[PDB]
C-alpha cells in the first residue's frame, strides 16, 4: 500500500532501504525456459530447453558462441542477451590480438559485473533483464558462472536458471557427488535426466526441443542441434 | 562509475591507470577495432599504366571505345577506361557503381551519364594535391542519347565526341579526325576504330540502347 | 542568414592571412619590392634602487604607468609594449578595487611573465619594471621570451654599455636620493631626459584605495 | 627517423587444376647481418588457403594478426567461412585504407575456389589485383619470372620445378634462406614439408 | 605551463551549399606555431587543472569541477544569440581577469550569423 | 637530432634456461658521467628483460610493467603472465608508438624459463620481433653475433658454465675492441638471479 | 643500421652549451649547493629555493627552466599540505622529472636538486635533458662538466665535515670558472639546523 | 517524519536533515555481521558468511579482497557496490604509487574513497551508495591502523569495530577485551568466540567462517588465515559455546 | 537532473509568495544537526579558536576525531556541521588557496579566501542540479598592516568580518556574553583572550570543563603560523582559570 512512490526509479531508496527495481528486474530471469549446466574433472556441459511460436516457425536458439573456449546460454530477455554477447566477444577478440593468448573466464565475468552495475545506479537507465550460464576451458580446468540482473556472479559446480528450475536444482543437488568422475557420456546424461525434471509427467524430451554445447580438454567449444542429439538421447531411460 | 557516465564527455583523466602528464593510457587501447571505413592521414614501387593507348568517339548508334585489363565494366549499361594509378582507378569506380545502384534501387530509375561523371568528378576532386593521379572516360546511354565524358584528377570534366588519351594520342586522334562522321554506319565505325587503333602503335566495345557488347 | 556557418564564432587574435601573405612577401621579395614595416623603439633606458625608492629614466613620455607605485618602461615593438602595460594596468586596477588595498610588483612581474611566455617570444616587448610596495622597493627586467631577473640597477638600449660600466663603476647600496637621480642622469647622458621618482615618504599604505584620475 | 626497413625474401605460387602450391625461403636479414636462419613466410588462413607475404616484418607481422581478426569476425556474423575471393577482396580494401602511408609488405594468396580449382591472386602495397596461374615475388622476382616463363602441369612436375627454381635461385641471390617450405593445398586438406638448402 | 598542449578521413560507408572552400590538404597543417595553441587555451588549462588536481587529492575533484560545469552551462540562450557566461566565469576563476579573447573580436558583434534552426539541431547532434 | 649508439647486451639458451650480460656504462654520448647504472629488470619468478637504448624509456617500462605484474597478482586467481605474453605486448606497445611518430628508443631483449622451454626474443623501436638461439645487440653487434651463432652452430645443446664462460669470453673481445664493468643474471627453475656489478 | 645497434637521440648535443657552472656535493650531515657567474649579471642569484629546505640549480633556457620551477613549486606546496608532513626530496626530483620528460621535445631544461629531510638524510639528484633520473654522490652540469669531472672524480672522498666540503667546492667551482669570465661564486650548505648562504668574492 | 522531502539526495526536512543518507545507512543492516580488531602488532579480519546452497563453490562471492600488498578490505550491504568501491581503492593506490614510487600510507586512501562515496549524495542524477566497509595495515614505522567509512561518508579510526545486523551485541562483546597488550594468534580465536555467539541459528540456517589478519607475522602483508588455524579457532569456539 | 519539486518550500530556485528562499533557510538549520558550538575571539595581537570535543564511544580512537583543520601555513579554520561537507569544503578551500599564491606570486589574504568561498557557495543557491552544503566556515589569521582577522561565511553565501564571533546551538547566548565583554573593553593580551574565549563557552554550557574536552588553536604576531595547543597547555589555562 505504501510502495507506490518508491518503485519508479533506481535512484530511490525505499524508507526500508531496498530498491524495488531491481527486484523487480530479476524477475525477468523466470519468463524464460529452463537451462542447466554442470561440470566434470575435464569436461563442462551446457543443455537448454527450446521453445517455438507454432507448428511451422523454427524454435529460438538459446546456446551462442563466444570463442574458442567460452559459451553461453541466455535466460531472459533477448536484446541484452545480444549486447551482452557482442561485449563478451569484443573482449575476448581484442585480449587474444593483445596478447596471443586465451582470456580468463574469471577476469570476463569480472568485467561484465562491472559493466553490468553501472546502469543501477544513474538516471535515465535500466537494469539489464537477462542471465546468463558460462562454461569454459583455461588453465584451472573446467568451470561453470552464473550472471544475475543485479550484477551478481556465483561460482557454481552445477546450476538451473529458468521457468520451474527448482526441480533441477534438487536433482542436481541430490547427485552431486557423482559428478567428478563421469565421463562426457553419462554426464550429458546426468543433464539431460536433471532437465527432464522441469516438464510434466507426461511428456519426454525429443530431437527438436533441445540442444547441447560441450567444450573441455582438447576439444573445442560445439553446439549440437536436431539430429547431432539422437547419440545422447539413445541411451535415456522411459523417466523414473 | 555512474558519476563519470553522466558527463558524456569521455576525457583521458577520468579512464584508468593515469598518473603525472600521461601515464599507461595511450597503452590501453591497442585492440584491432569493431567496424569503420577511413582513409588514414598522410606521412614503395606502384603500379601505373605507362604504354597504354586508348580511343573513344560516339556517333548515332551508340559509343565505341578501343584499347590495347584496361576497361572497367561499371554496369551493364556503363563503362570506363582507367589510365595512370591502376588502384585509384578501380577503387574510386567501384565506389561510383555503388552509388550508382544506390541510386536505382532508391529511384526505381537507371542513373544518367552526366550524373555519374559528376559524382566520379566530386569524388576525386576532395583530394586536390595528395597524390592521386587518374583519368577516367565514361560511356554509356540514358533517356538524352548517348554520351561520353572526361574525368581526372584535377578536376577537369569536360564533354566531347571524341577524346584520346595514351602514348599513340597524336597519331590516333588526327586518323581519327580525318575519318569522323555522325551519319556512320556500324561497320564503317567499326573499321575506323581498328585503323586508328593499328596506325596508334585489339579490343573493341559497342554501347547500344540496352547495354555495350564485346566486339573483339 | 548566412547558408554556411553551424557553429557560433568566438574571439581572439585572426590567422586568416598567414599563407597569403607567406607567398606575397616571397614574390614581392622576387620581384624587388617594399611592403610597410613595424614601428620600432631603441631609445636607452635605465634604473636604480636608491635607500627608499625607485628611480628610472629614459632619453627622448617613454615610461608607462602601472598604478600609482608602479611604473615601467619599454623597448622593442611600440604597439607591442603599449598593449601589454594597458593590460596588466586594467587587470592590476580590478585586483586592487576588489582587495581594497594598493597592489605588489610581483603580482605585476608574475602576469607580464606568464603572458609573455604564454605567446612564446612572438610578442617582443623587453620591460624594465620598478615600485615600492609595503615590503620595500623592488626592481626587475623582464625579457620578450618570459624570464624575468630581479636586480639592483639595469640598463636596456642600444647605448648600455656605457651606462652599464658607469653603474659598475659608480654604484653604492643605500644612497640617497639626490646622488641615485645625478648617476642616472650620467649613465643615461654617457649613451632630453626623462626621470621618475617613486618614493615611500609620498604614499599611504594605511587607507583604503581609491581609484585614481587618467 | 626512417620508419621503414627492408628484409629479404622471395615467395612462389603455382595454380593447378585441383591443387595450389605456396614456397617461400625461411631467412630474415637486414642486408648485411643475418637476423635469423628459420623464419617462414607462409601462414595458414584456413582450410583451403594460404597467404604469403615479404618486405617489412612489422607490417607483416601487423597485416597477418588483423587478417586473422577479421577472419574471426566474419565467421562470427555470418556463420560460415569465408572463402578465397572474400578474402583478397577485404585485403584489398585493407591495403587501400591506408594510400597515403602505405604498407611496405608483398603479398601472394593462394587456395581453392568454390569450383575446386586452383587460384592464385597477386597484389601491390596499395591494393590493386588480379588473378593468375603462376606468380613470382620478394627480391628476386625480377630475375626468376622469365625462367617460369619460359619454362596445367601435374603436382609432382610442379614440385620438381619449384625445387629446382629456388635452387638456382638462392646461389644468384644475397637474401635466400638456408631452408625452403612448400604447402600444398588440395581438397584432403593442407600438408607441408621442409627441403634443406 | 597551462599554455603548452600535449587517420580521420572518413569516407561516407557507415548539401554541398552548406560548406565549401576547404581542402584536406590545407587543413593537414597549421598555418602559424601559435594557431592550434590559441585555439584550444582553455581546454588545456581545465586538462592541465584536472591532471593535477586528480594527482594531488583523487579522483572524486576532477569529477565534482566537471559536473558542474555541466550543470551550470545547460541554461544559456539558444546558439543563435549571446550568453554573458556569468555563473560559468565564477566557477572557473575567471570572474576578475581581462584576457585577449575579450577585447579582440567581440563575439556579441559578429559579422556573420547562420539560421536558427540550423545551429539548434547541429548542437543536438542531429546533423 | 645527432645519433649515436647503445650499450650492448648479450643473451644465450643453455640446458636449463637463459643467461644475459650487460653493461653498466652509462652512454656513449655526452652523458658518459652518468656511470655504475644497471639496465637488467626483474619482471617475475620466470622472466628477466635487458634493455639497450634511451634510459627514461627504460625507466618509463619499467614502471608500467612492474605495475601490471603487481595488479595481475593481486587477484590471485592462479594465472600469470608468460614471456610470449610480455613479449607480444611490448611488440604491439613499440609499433603502436613507432606509427605516430613518437617512437620509443629501445631495444630489447626477453628471456624466461616455462613449463620446461626457455624462451629468447627480440624487439626493436620500430617492431621487428623474432626469436633466436642467441642475441647481441647494442655497440659491437656485428663482431659478437657471427661468433656466438657459430660457436653455438658447433654444439647446439650447451651447459650453464660453457654459456656462461661463452658470454665472458665474448664480452671480454667487445672490451678488447676498445677499452670495464657489467652484470649477468640467469632464469632457471629456481628463479631469477642476478649477480654484479663486476 | 639502426634496428640492431639502438641508436639514441643524445640529448644533451642539441645545442652547444656556454652558460655557468653548477655542482651539488654531499658531506656527512647534509648537501652543499654551489654555482659560478663566469654579460651583466654578477648580482644575480643563481639558486632557486623550492621549499624550506629544498633548493634547485637550472641549467638550459631560462624561461622554460622557471617555468617548471615554479610550477614544481605549487605542486610540492600542495602535497605538503594535504600529506602535513614536510616533504621529500624524492617527491621534488620525481615532480620535475615528470615534466622534464614529457617535454623533452620542446623545452631545453637541465635540473639538478639538493635539499635535505629527516628520513634520508643529504641527498642531491639529477636530472639532466632527456628526463634521467638518478642520486649521485657529486653532480655536475653546465659547461665545466667535461674540464673538472676527472678532477672531481680523483678528489673527492666520502663524507667530510661541512667547512671541508664548502672548501672543496668552491675549489672545484674557481677551477671550472677560470677556463682561461667573471668573480662571482655562490655557495649554499643545507642541515638540520637551517640553510647558510655565502657568498665569495675576490 | 520526513514524507514528501525523501524523493532525491538534493533536498533538506524542515528540520535540516537528508533522508535519503538515512534510508542507504537503514539499508546496511540488511547484511550479515562483520568484525575488525586491532591489537598490538596487527589487524585481523572475520566475516560471517552465510551459504546460500551446496551447489556453490568454496571461494564463490567472497567478503574480504586484497587492496593493495600491505591493505585488506571488508564489506557489508550490497555486493555490487562493494565490488565497485574495491576498484577504486585498487585504481587509487596503484595511481598513489606510481605517482610518487612507495606505498601509500593508509589515512590517504581512507580520505581519498571517503571523498568519493561523499560525492554520490549531492546531486539528482545518482544515488548514495549501500555499502559500508573498513581497511587495516600494519607497518614497521607506523605500526596497526583501522578505518571504517560509511555510506555518509565519515571515517574515524578505531580500536574495534562491528559493522551489519547485529553490530550492537559485537560491540558489547568486544568492548570486554584488552586488545592493547595481547597478539595476533590470541585475537583470532577471540574474533572466531565472537562471531560465533553473535550467530542466530534459527533465521540463518548455516555460515561458514571467513578469517584473515595483516601483521608482523605476515611480514606486512594481507593474507588468509591458513586452514589449520582456522580449524583450531572453530573447535576453540565451539567449545566455548557450551 | 530528474525535474523539480512543485511547492513553495521543496525546491531551490522558487520564490515563495513573500518572497524568500526556504531551502536556503534548512541548509541554516541542518548546522545544529551535530550538537557542537564554536567560539572565535580577537585579541590585541592573537586570536584563538575553541571548540567542544565530543567522544561518545570506547573503542573510538580520539586522535583522528577533531575539528580545527589547517588551510596554508598561516590560515587556521574551525567547521560546524556536518562532518562530510565540512571536510569537501575544507579540500576546497585548500585548492583555492594554492592556486591563488600560484597565480599572483604571494599568500593569499583571510578575506579573499573567505570571499572566494562565499561567491562559490552562492552558485549553488541559483541552480537547480546542485543543493547547498549544511556547515559554516570561520578562519583566523594575521595580515601585514592590519592585526588579527576573524571572519565567518554561511551556506546562502554571506561574509562578513567581526571582532569575536560564534556558531552552533549556543550562538544566541555566546553572542550577547561577548557583546557585553566587548563593551566593557576591548584591549587584551594573549592571556586574556583564551581565558575570556574558555569563560564564555564554560558561562554558556554550564559545564566545569577538563583538559580532553576541548580544543584550541591560536595564531599570534610573534609566531604567525597556526598552532594547535596541547593537553598540558590547555590544563594549565584551566588551572589558571580555577585559581
Amino acid at each position: 500500500m505504501f510502495r507506490n512512490q518508491y518503485d519508479n526509479d533506481v535512484t530511490v531508496w525505499s524508507p526500508q532501504g531496498r530498491i524495488h527495481q531491481i527486484e523487480y528486474a530479476m524477475e525477468a530471469v523466470k519468463q524464460g525456459s529452463a537451462t542447466v549446466g554442470l561440470k566434470s574433472k575435464t569436461h563442462a556441459v551446457l543443455v537448454a530447453l527450446k521453445r517455438a511460436q507454432s507448428e511451422l516457425a523454427a524454435h529460438q536458439k538459446k546456446i551462442l558462441h563466444v570463442d574458442n573456449h567460452i559459451g553461453i546460454s541466455i535466460a531472459g530477455l533477448t536484446a541484452d542477451a545480444r549486447l551482452l554477447c557482442n561485449f563478451m566477444r569484443q573482449e575476448c577478440l581484442d585480449s587474444r590480438f593483445v596478447f596471443d593468448r586465451p582470456l580468463p573466464v574469471s577476469r570476463l565475468v569480472s568485467l561484465i559485473g562491472s559493466k553490468t552495475q553501472i546502469p543501477t545506479q544513474r538516471y535515465g537507465r535500466r537494469p539489464y533483464g537477462v542471465g546468463l550460464l558460462i562454461a569454459g576451458y583455461d588453465d584451472m580446468g573446467p568451470h561453470i558462472f552464473q550472471t544475475c540482473p543485479s550484477a551478481n556472479y556465483f561460482d557454481c559446480r552445477a546450476m538451473s536458471i529458468g521457468a520451474r528450475s527448482q526441480s533441477a536444482r534438487t536433482y542436481l543437488e541430490r547427485h552431486m557427488s557423482e559428478f567428478m568422475e563421469c565421463n562426457l557420456n553419462e554426464l550429458v546424461k546426468h543433464g539431460l535426466r536433471a532437465l527432464r525434471e522441469t516438464l510434466p509427467a507426461e511428456q519426454d524430451l525429443t530431437t527438436k526441443n533441445v540442444s547441447i554445447g560441450i567444450v573441455g580438454k582438447d576439444l573445442e567449444f560445439t553446439i549440437y542441434d536436431d539430429d547431432d542429439v539422437s547419440p545422447f538421447l539413445e541411451g535415456l531411460e522411459e523417466r523414473p | 562509475m555512474a558519476l563519470a557516465s553522466v558527463l558524456e564527455r569521455p576525457l583521458p583523466v577520468n579512464q584508468r591507470g593515469f598518473f603525472g602528464l600521461g601515464g599507461r593510457a595511450d597503452l590501453l587501447d591497442l585492440g584491432p577495432g569493431s567496424l569503420s571505413d577511413g582513409l588514414s592521414l598522410a606521412a614503395p614501387g606502384i603500379e601505373m599504366l605507362h604504354g597504354t593507348t586508348t580511343l573513344a568517339f560516339k556517333f548515332r548508334h551508340g559509343v565505341i571505345v578501343a584499347a590495347d585489363k584496361k576497361v572497367i565494366e561499371i554496369n551493364p549499361y556503363l563503362l570506363g577506361t582507367m589510365a595512370g594509378g591502376a588502384a585509384d582507378c578501380s577503387f574510386w569506380e567501384r565506389l561510383l557503381a555503388r552509388q550508382c545502384r544506390i541510386y536505382e534501387l532508391r529511384n526505381k530509375e537507371r542513373i544518367s551519364v552526366a550524373a555519374a561523371s559528376k559524382l566520379l568528378a566530386n569524388m576525386v576532386y576532395q583530394y586536390k594535391g595528395m597524390g592521386l593521379s587518374m583519368g577516367t572516360m565514361i560511356c554509356g546511354w540514358d533517356k538524352r542519347g548517348p554520351g561520353l565524358y572526361y574525368v581526372d584528377s584535377e578536376g577537369n570534366r569536360i564533354s566531347g565526341a571524341t577524346f584520346s588519351v595514351g602514348s599513340g594520342s597524336v597519331y590516333a586522334y588526327g586518323v581519327m579526325d580525318r575519318g569522323y562522321s555522325y551519319d556512320l554506319e556500324v561497320e564503317q565505325a567499326y573499321d575506323l576504330a581498328r585503323r586508328a587503333i593499328y596506325q596508334a602503335t585489339v579490343n573493341l566495345y559497342h554501347v547500344r540502347e540496352d547495354g555495350w557488347i564485346r566486339v573483339s | 542568414a548566412a547558408v554556411s556557418v553551424y557553429a557560433p564564432p568566438v574571439g581572439g587574435f585572426s590567422f586568416d592571412n598567414c599563407r597569403r601573405n607567406a607567398v606575397l612577401e616571397a614574390d614581392f621579395a622576387k620581384r624587388g619590392y617594399k611592403l610597410p614595416k613595424v614601428r620600432k623603439t631603441g631609445t636607452t633606458i635605465a634604473g636604480v634602487v636608491y635607500k627608499d625608492g625607485i628611480v628610472l629614466g629614459a632619453d627622448t613620455s617613454k615610461i608607462h604607468f602601472i598604478s600609482p607605485n608602479i611604473y615601467c618602461c619599454g623597448a622593442g615593438t611600440a604597439a607591442d609594449t603599449d598593449m601589454t602595460t594597458q593590460l596588466i594596468s586594467s587587470n592590476l586596477e580590478l585586483h586592487s578595487l576588489s582587495t581594497g588595498r594598493l597592489p605588489r610588483v610581483v603580482t605585476a612581474n608574475r602576469m607580464l611573465k606568464q603572458m609573455l611566455f604564454r605567446y612564446q617570444g612572438y610578442i617582443g616587448a623587453a620591460l624594465v619594471l620598478g615600485g615600492v610596495d609595503v615590503t620595500g622597493p623592488h626592481l626587475y627586467s623582464i625579457y620578450p621570451h618570459g624570464s624575468t631577473d630581479k636586480l639592483p640597477y639595469v640598463t636596456m638600449g642600444s647605448g648600455s654599455l656605457a651606462a652599464m660600466a658607469v653603474f659598475e663603476d659608480k654604484f653604492r647600496p643605500d644612497m640617497e636620493e639626490e646622488e641615485a637621480k645625478n648617476l642616472v642622469s650620467e649613465a643615461i647622458a654617457a649613451g632630453n631626459i626623462d626621470l621618475c621618482v617613486i618614493s615611500k615618504n609620498k604614499l599611504d599604505f594605511l587607507r583604503p584605495y581609491t581609484v585614481p584620475n587618467k | 627517423f626512417s620508419p621503414y626497413v627492408f628484409n629479404g625474401g622471395t615467395i612462389l605460387a603455382i595454380a593447378g587444376e585441383d591443387f595450389a602450391i605456396v614456397a617461400s625461403d625461411t631467412r630474415l636479414s637486414e642486408g648485411f647481418s643475418i637476423h635469423t636462419r628459420d623464419s617462414p613466410k607462409c601462414y595458414k588462413l584456413t582450410d583451403k588457403t594460404v597467404i604469403g607475404c615479404s618486405g617489412f616484418h612489422g607490417d607483416c607481422l601487423t597485416l597477418t594478426k588483423i587478417i586473422e581478426a577479421r577472419l574471426k569476425m566474419y565467421k562470427h556474423s555470418n556463420n560460415k567461412a569465408m572463402t578465397t575471393g572474400a578474402i583478397a577482396a577485404m585485403l584489398s580494401t585493407i591495403l587501400y585504407s591506408r594510400r597515403f602511408f602505405p604498407y611496405y609488405v608483398y603479398n601472394i594468396i593462394g587456395g581453392l575456389d568454390e569450383e575446386g580449382k586452383g587460384a592464385v591472386y597477386s597484389f601491390d602495397p596499395v591494393g590493386s589485383y588480379q588473378r593468375d596461374s603462376f606468380k613470382a615475388g620478394g627480391s628476386a622476382s625480377a630475375m626468376l619470372q622469365p625462367l617460369l616463363d619460359n619454362q596445367p602441369l601435374s603436382l609432382d612436375r610442379a614440385m620438381r620445378l619449384v625445387k629446382d627454381v629456388f635452387i638456382s635461385a638462392a646461389e644468384r641471390d644475397v637474401y635466400t634462406g638456408d631452408a625452403l617450405r612448400i604447402c600444398i593445398v588440395t581438397k584432403e586438406g593442407i600438408r607441408e614439408e621442409t627441403v634443406s638448402l | 605551463m597551462n599554455a603548452r598542449g600535449l587517420d580521420s578521413i572518413p569516407v561516407t560507408e557507415l548539401d554541398l551549399l552548406r560548406k565549401g572552400f576547404s581542402c584536406v590538404k590545407n587543413e593537414l597543417l597549421p598555418s602559424h606555431p601559435l594557431e592550434l595553441s590559441e585555439k584550444n587555451f582553455q581546454l588545456n588549462q581545465d586538462k592541465m587543472n584536472f591532471s593535477t588536481l586528480r594527482n594531488i587529492q583523487g579522483l572524486f575533484a576532477p569529477l565534482k569541477l566537471q559536473m558542474e560545469f555541466k550543470a551550470v552551462q545547460q541554461v544559456q540562450r539558444l546558439p543563435f544569440l549571446s550568453s554573458s557566461n556569468l555563473s560559468l566565469d565564477v566557477l572557473r576563476g575567471n570572474d576578475e581577469t581581462i584576457g585577449f579573447e575579450d577585447i579582440l573580436n567581440d563575439p556579441s558583434q559578429s559579422e556573420v550569423m547562420g539560421e536558427p534552426h540550423l545551429m539548434v539541431e547541429y548542437k543536438l547532434g542531429l546533423l | 637530432n645527432p645519433m649515436v649508439t647503445g650499450t650492448s647486451v648479450l643473451g644465450v639458451k643453455f640446458e636449463g634456461g637463459v643467461v644475459i650480460a650487460a653493461d653498466m656504462l652509462g652512454s656513449y654520448g655526452s652523458l658518459a658521467r652518468f656511470r655504475n647504472i644497471s639496465r637488467i629488470m626483474r619482471v617475475n619468478n620466470s622472466t628477466m628483460l635487458g634493455a639497450s637504448g634511451d634510459y627514461a624509456d627504460f625507466q618509463y617500462l619499467k614502471q608500467v610493467l612492474g605495475q601490471m605484474v603487481i595488479d595481475e597478482e593481486l587477484l590471485g586467481d592462479g594465472h600469470s603472465y608468460s614471456p610470449r605474453a610480455i613479449h607480444s605486448w611490448l611488440t604491439r606497445a613499440m609499433y603502436s608508438r613507432r606509427s605516430k611518430m613518437n617512437p620509443l628508443w629501445n631495444t630489447m631483449v626477453i628471456g624466461g624459463y616455462a613449463d620446461g622451454e626457455s624462451f629468447l626474443g627480440y624487439v626493436d623501436m620500430l617492431g621487428v620481433a623474432y626469436e633466436a638461439p642467441s642475441l647481441a645487440t647494442g655497440y659491437g653487434a656485428y663482431l659478437a653475433q657471427p661468433l656466438l651463432r657459430e660457436v653455438l652452430e658447433k654444439q647446439p645443446v650447451l651447459s650453464q658454465t660453457e654459456a656462461r664462460d661463452l658470454v665472458e669470453r665474448c664480452m671480454r673481445v667487445l672490451y678488447y675492441r676498445d677499452a670495464n664493468r657489467f652484470q649477468t643474471a640467469t632464469v632457471t627453475e629456481k628463479g631469477v638471479e642476478i649477480e654484479g656489478p663486476l | 643500421a639502426w634496428g640492431p645497434e639502438a641508436f639514441t637521440p643524445d640529448w644533451e648535443s642539441r645545442e652547444v652549451s656556454t652558460g655557468t657552472t653548477i655542482m651539488a656535493v654531499q658531506f656527512d650531515g647534509g648537501v652543499v649547493l654551489g654555482a659560478d657567474s663566469r654579460i651583466a649579471n654578477r648580482v644575480t642569484d643563481k639558486l632557486t629555493p623550492i621549499h624550506d629546505r629544498i633548493f634547485c640549480c637550472r641549467s638550459g633556457s631560462a624561461a622554460d627552466t622557471q617555468a617548471v620551477a615554479d610550477a614544481v613549486t605549487y605542486q610540492l606546496g600542495f602535497h605538503s599540505i594535504e600529506l602535513n608532513e614536510p616533504p621529500l626530496v624524492h617527491t621534488a626530483a620525481s615532480l620535475f622529472k615528470e615534466m622534464c620528460y614529457r617535454y623533452r621535445e620542446d623545452l631545453m631544461a637541465g635540473i639538478i636538486i639538493a635539499g635535505w629531510d629527516p628520513q634520508e638524510g643529504g641527498q642531491g639528484y639529477s636530472v639532466p635533458m632527456g628526463g634521467m633520473m638518478v642520486r649521485q654522490s657529486f653532480a655536475i652540469g653546465g659547461s665545466g662538466s667535461s674540464y673538472i669531472y676527472g678532477y672531481v672524480d680523483a678528489t673527492y672522498r666520502e663524507g667530510m665535515t661541512k667547512e671541508e666540503c664548502l672548501q672543496f667546492t668552491a675549489n672545484a667551482l674557481a677551477l671550472a670558472m677560470e677556463r682561461d669570465s667573471g668573480g662571482v661564486i655562490r655557495l649554499a650548505a643545507i642541515a638540520e639546523s637551517g640553510v647558510e648562504r655565502q657568498v665569495l668574492l675576490g | 517524519i520526513g514524507t514528501g522531502y525523501d524523493l532525491s539526495a538534493s533536498t533538506f526536512s524542515p528540520d535540516g536533515r537528508v533522508f535519503q543518507v538515512e534510508y542507504a545507512m537503514k539499508a546496511v543492516e540488511n547484511s550479515s555481521t562483520a568484525i575488525g580488531i586491532r591489537c598490538k602488532d596487527g589487524v585481523v579480519f572475520g566475516v560471517e558468511k552465510l551459504v546460500l546452497s551446496k551447489l556453490y563453490e568454496e571461494g564463490s562471492n567472497k567478503r574480504l579482497f586484497n587492496v593493495d600488498r600491505h591493505v585488506g578490505m571488508a564489506v557489508a550491504g550490497l555486493l555490487a557496490d562493494a565490488r565497485s568501491l574495491a576498484d577504486i581503492a585498487r585504481e587509487e593506490a596503484s595511481n598513489f604509487r606510481s605517482n610518487f614510487g612507495y606505498n601509500i600510507p593508509l589515512k590517504h586512501l581512507a580520505d581519498r574513497v571517503a571523498m568519493y562515496v561523499h560525492a554520490y549524495t549531492l546531486y539528482s542524477a545518482v544515488r548514495p551508495f549501500g555499502c559500508s566497509f573498513m581497511l587495516g595495515s600494519y607497518s614497521v614505522n607506523d605500526g596497526a591502523q583501522l578505518y571504517m567509512i560509511d555510506p555518509s561518508g565519515v571515517s574515524y579510526g578505531y580500536w574495534g569495530c562491528a559493522i551489519g545486523k547485529a553490530r550492537q551485541a559485537a560491540k558489547t562483546e568486544i568492548e570486554k577485551l584488552q586488545m592493547k597488550e595481547m597478539t595476533c594468534r590470541d585475537i583470532v580465536k577471540e574474533v572466531a568466540k565472537i562471531i560465533y555467539i553473535v550467530h542466530d541459528e534459527v533465521k540463518d540456517k548455516a555460515f561458514e567462517l571467513e578469517l584473515s589478519w595483516v601483521g608482523e607475522l605476515t611480514n606486512g602483508r594481507h593474507e588468509i588465515v591458513p586452514k589449520d588455524i582456522r580449524e583450531e579457532a572453530e573447535k576453540y569456539a565451539k567449545e566455548s559455546l557450551k | 537532473s530528474r525535474g523539480s519539486s512543485a511547492g513553495f518550500d521543496r525546491h531551490i530556485t522558487i520564490f515563495s509568495p513573500e518572497g524568500r528562499l526556504y531551502q536556503v533557510e534548512y541548509a541554516f538549520k541542518a548546522i545544529n544537526q551535530g550538537g557542537l558550538t564554536s567560539v572565535a575571539v580577537r585579541g590585541k595581537d592573537c586570536a584563538v579558536i575553541v571548540t567542544q570535543k565530543k567522544v561518545p564511544d570506547k573503542l573510538l580512537d580520539s586522535s583522528t576525531v577533531t575539528h580545527l583543520f589547517k588551510i596554508t601555513e598561516n590560515i587556521g579554520c574551525v567547521m560546524t556541521g556536518m562532518t562530510a561537507d565540512s571536510r569537501s569544503q575544507v579540500q576546497r578551500a585548500r585548492y583555492e588557496a594554492a592556486n591563488w599564491k600560484y597565480k599572483y606570486g604571494y599568500e593569499i589574504p583571510v578575506d579573499m579566501l573567505c570571499k572566494r568561498i562565499a561567491d562559490i557557495s552562492q552558485v549553488y543557491t541559483q541552480n537547480a542540479e546542485m543543493r547547498p552544503l549544511g556547515c559554516c566556515m570561520i578562519l583566523i589569521g594575521i595580515d601585514e598592516e592590519q592585526g588579527p582577522q576573524v571572519y565567518k561565511c554561511d551556506p546562502a553565501g554571506y561574509y562578513c568580518g567581526f571582532k569575536a564571533t560564534a556558531a552552533g546551538v549556543k550562538q544566541t547566548e555566546s553572542t550577547s556574553f561577548l557583546e557585553k565583554k566587548v563593551k566593557k573593553k576591548f584591549d587584551w593580551t594573549f592571556e586574556q583572550t583564551v581565558e575570556t574565549a574558555i569563560t564564555c563557552l564554560s558561562t554558556v554550557l554550564s559545564i566545569d570543563f577538563k583538559p580532553s574536552e576541548i580544543e584550541v588553536g591560536v595564531v599570534t604576531v610573534e609566531n604567525p603560523k597556526f598552532r594547535i595547543l596541547t593537553e598540558a597547555e590547555i590544563d594549565a589555562h584551566l588551572v589558571a582559570l580555577a585559581e
